[PDB]
């Protein structure tokens, strides 16, 4: 039983910035990776980036490196995402996932409910 | 870098017959994972690490694959099984499949 | 305290042909203890391959069909040699040799591993100037005089096997120097690589050379290119 | 058979904070066997770290620490101070101790954990770009920059092939870089490297 709380939805103006926050609970936050996945209507899933807790310069996708910035706070036990310089087509659903490690071999076993962001 | 292609995009399977969902790769991948996303719900994990079965999943969901070609099998098709299925793998960074719709 | 040493850091051979891998025990005769071999296929864990003991029994594991990679030991030169028969794509892997050494304390032993060989199999290689081609880069004017430190660049190119070993050490001292390098990039036909070294004032008044270890070097010896001393 | 599965296939650690690594023993019992640890910092150079009972390698007693737990049935290796030299992939090995009629004493390994290191935060510093060449090949040397981001170009660059610069970490914590280019003409020319805001030139700095 692991929970990955994530807000409902957000609506922002074009050219603005959005901060999406995913809060983890239950499991040990330090051990497991966290990834952010973007989903659209009529889509093929894309991976934006991932971040190990207590780390710097997390890995980013080549199509989201300039627009996405992932940070974590061990004290807050939350994972944050920042999206900037948005466009018309950057309206989708963004999920936060937890990577199982021992025998799962980095499978996103627990998922967030997702945030629907439209502009 | 591995390209995961799922064909066909939309596949029709009548209720009651066991059918296999297939995920193909451009290169060799060690372990592959399968996700089920129903209508208006976040994706779930069914089969983790090439046919190991995730907790809370009915035992009739099993996978089969090796090398490059991987597949997922359902023993019994039910009404509740309508969803969209993706295949995921880790090769120093994730790579999701196209996604196939399962309908009754 | 003898450390295993394998003269070849890479091995390229024609497909479906015999390949021979050897590792020599430094300064110590093997005597009673046995010599082991391991294999690391890409994207896989290393697994024990063969073992030869003082009696002479050649141990193996599951699978490992007989008549493949016979292992032989030479007490005359303290050399254990493994030769692969009918090398193939699945045979493409990395090979290590190990042996248990007994500590001075009773009942404790440590398994020491060789540097590895990284067996490589490819298409019909051509021997036209596959040796690395170097290029000396002299430090620029008003750089060492004003920074009190020196920088070199050992440019290298046109070597076919994937792995190459480059390290820097001054002519008068055998110990190696802490060097920094950039990974190789794919070129038209082969690879290229450059490494730069920083030398303090104490090593400034010395003549440096760039040591490159490669399987396809001329005459099977490490290539040497001399950097004139800063002095 | 016996399987050892490492906890993470990759885990970044920073300089100065201790870290732990665990290899899981999906087998009969962790207590019966002997657990080793190996490091491959170089391309293929294996480096023994810790055999089961308080016998380390050369110079690894101070830096590293090993321990075995029974209830969780794992094998824990603790790094007390990560560093650039400590950056490497670590392997967990299982000693079979032999059986009643088995004396091969082989090692059963697990997959490596690519442990990458990242420097501690320090104030930003200017890179002293130095152009240097020999013939038609030129490689300007930006030497002492801390930030990771960098934008590059070569003035009057007519080279057929462009080479990606290499970013490395100096022992002083400030990254080093080299950008190289071979020109078929106009070899005699300097290099310009823009870092942080605006531009930095090898000209008028030489
Ligand atoms: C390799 O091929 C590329 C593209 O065809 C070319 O630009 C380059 O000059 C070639 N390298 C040679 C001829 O050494
Ligand atoms: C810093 O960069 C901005 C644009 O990125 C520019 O407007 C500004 O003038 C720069 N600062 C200085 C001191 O030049």
């Amino acid at each position: 039983q692991v929970q990955l709380q994530q807000p409902g939805a957000e609506l922002v103006k074009p050219g603005a910035s959005v901060k999406l926050s995913c809060k983890a609970s239950g499991y040990t936050f330090t051990n497991h990776w966290i990834s952010w996945v973007k989903q659209r209507p009529g889509q093929g899933l894309e991976w934006i980036g991932n971040i190990f807790p207590g780390s710097s310069s997390p890995n980013y996708n080549e199509k989201f490196k300039s627009k996405a910035t992932l940070t974590v706070d061990t004290s807050s036990s939350t994972a944050y995402m920042q999206l900037s310089s948005l466009t018309s087509d950057a309206s989708a659903v963004y999920y936060c996932t937890r990577w199982g490690n021992y025998g799962y071999y980095y499978a996103m076993d627990y998922w967030g409910q997702g945030t629907s962001v439209t502009v | 870098q591995i390209v995961l292609t799922q064909s066909p995009a939309i596949m029709s399977a009548s209720l009651g017959e066991e059918i296999t969902l297939t995920c193909s790769a451009s290169s060799r991948v060690n372990y592959m994972h399968w996700y089920q996303q129903k209508s208006g719900t976040s994706p779930k994990l069914l089969i983790y690490s090439t046919s190991n079965l995730a907790s809370g999943v009915p035992s009739r969901f099993s996978g089969s694959g090796s090398g490059t070609f991987y597949s997922l099998t359902i023993i019994s098709v039910e009404a509740e099984d309508a969803a969209d299925y993706y295949c995921h793998q880790w090769s120093s960074y994730p790579t999701f499949g196209g996604g196939t719709k399962l309908e009754i | 305290a003898g450390h295993l040493e394998q003269p070849q850091i890479s091995s390229t051979k024609t497909l479906s042909k015999t390949a021979r891998l050897e590792c020599v025990v430094s300064g110590i005769t093997i005597s009673a203890t046995s010599v082991y071999w391991y294999r690391e296929r890409p994207g896989e864990v290393i697994q024990f391959l063969v073992s030869i003991s003082y009696d002479g029994t050649v141990r193996k594991e599951s699978g490992i069909p007989s008549g493949k990679f016979e292992v032989d030991r030479i007490p005359e030169t303290s050399t254990s040699t493994l030769t692969i028969h009918n090398v193939e794509k699945q045979d493409i892997a990395t090979y290590y040799c190990a042996l248990w050494e007994a500590q001075q304390e009773l009942g404790k032993k440590i398994k020491v591993f060789g540097p590895g060989t990284k067996l490589i199999i490819t298409d019909k290689q051509l021997d036209a100037d596959v040796s690395p081609k170097p290029t000396i880069f002299l430090p620029s004017i008003a750089e060492t005089k004003l920074q009190k430190a020196g920088t070199y660049l050992c440019l290298l190119e046109k070597f076919f096997p994937d792995v190459i070993k480059i390290h820097w050490q001054e002519k008068k001292s055998n110990t190696i120097l802490g060097s920094q390098e950039g990974n190789t990039m794919k070129t038209n036909d082969t690879y290229m690589k450059f490494s730069w070294l920083t030398v303090p004032e104490k090593s400034l008044d010395k003549e440096h050379r760039c040591i490159v270890r490669h399987e396809n070097n001329k005459n099977g010896v490490d290539q040497e290119i001399i950097f004139p001393p800063i002095k | 058979a016996i399987e050892l599965v490492p906890e993470h296939q990759t885990v970044p650690v920073s300089i100065g904070v201790p870290a732990t690594l665990r290899c899981s023993m999906k087998g009969e019992a962790i207590g019966n066997y002997y657990i080793n640890w190996y490091r491959k910092t170089q391309g293929n150079t294996m480096t023994f770290i810790y055999r089961e009972k308080d016998i380390y390698g050369p110079g690894f007693k101070d830096n590293f620490q090993g321990d075995i737990d029974i209830a969780k049935n794992l094998a824990v290796l603790k790094i007390l101070a990560p560093s650039e030299r400590d950056e490497g992939s670590y392997y967990c090995a299982c000693d079979t101790l032999g059986m009643g009629g088995e004396y091969t004493d082989k090692l059963i390994f697990g997959k490596g954990t690519r442990v990458t290191v990242e420097p501690r935060s320090q104030p930003h510093t200017k890179p002293s770009v130095f152009v240097m060449k020999n013939g038609t090949n030129v490689a300007c040397l930006v030497k002492e920059f801390y930030p990771k981001d960098i934008r590059i170009n070569l003035v009057s660059s007519k080279k057929i092939t462009e080479f990606d610069p290499a970013i490395v970490i100096s022992p002083s914590g400030k990254y080093n870089a080299v950008k190289l280019g071979k020109y078929e003409d106009s070899n005699s020319v300097t290099c310009s490297v823009q870092h942080d805001n605006k531009t930095v030139h090898s000209t008028d700095f030489e």
